[PDB]
């Protein structure tokens, strides 16, 4: 009952859908407790 | 440091007159507005 806690994923070109490796990014953000140093693009238009 | 934005205002004035600190009128333009969001209490300065 002594075990090492960590092992490889056996990722091979023959693995099935879902058994394959998938890349993951998770966008968290924390908000409004201080000024919003990020926003997306606001659009612009011709100056008539 | 106000509303979570920090603001540097400044003027450069090449007074060649030797005496200390002039009386006469001029005003600081705003240089920089920064979203730094930090509380503050004191400051220090850097000399060569
Ligand atoms: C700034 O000061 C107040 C009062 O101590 C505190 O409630 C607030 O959480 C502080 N902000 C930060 C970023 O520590």
């Amino acid at each position: 009952n002594c075990y090492f806690p960590l092992q490889s994923y056996g990722f091979q070109p023959t693995n099935g859908v879902g058994y394959q490796p998938y890349r993951v990014v998770v966008l968290s953000f924390e908000l409004l407790h201080a000024p919003a140093t990020v926003c997306g693009p606001k659009k612009s238009t011709n100056l008539v | 440091n106000i509303d979570g934005y920090f603001k540097i205002y400044s003027k450069h004035t090449p007074i060649n007159l030797v005496r200390d600190l002039p009386h006469g009128f001029s005003a600081l333009e705003p240089l920089v507005d920064l979203p730094i969001g930090i509380n503050i209490t004191r400051f220090q300065t850097l000399l060569a």
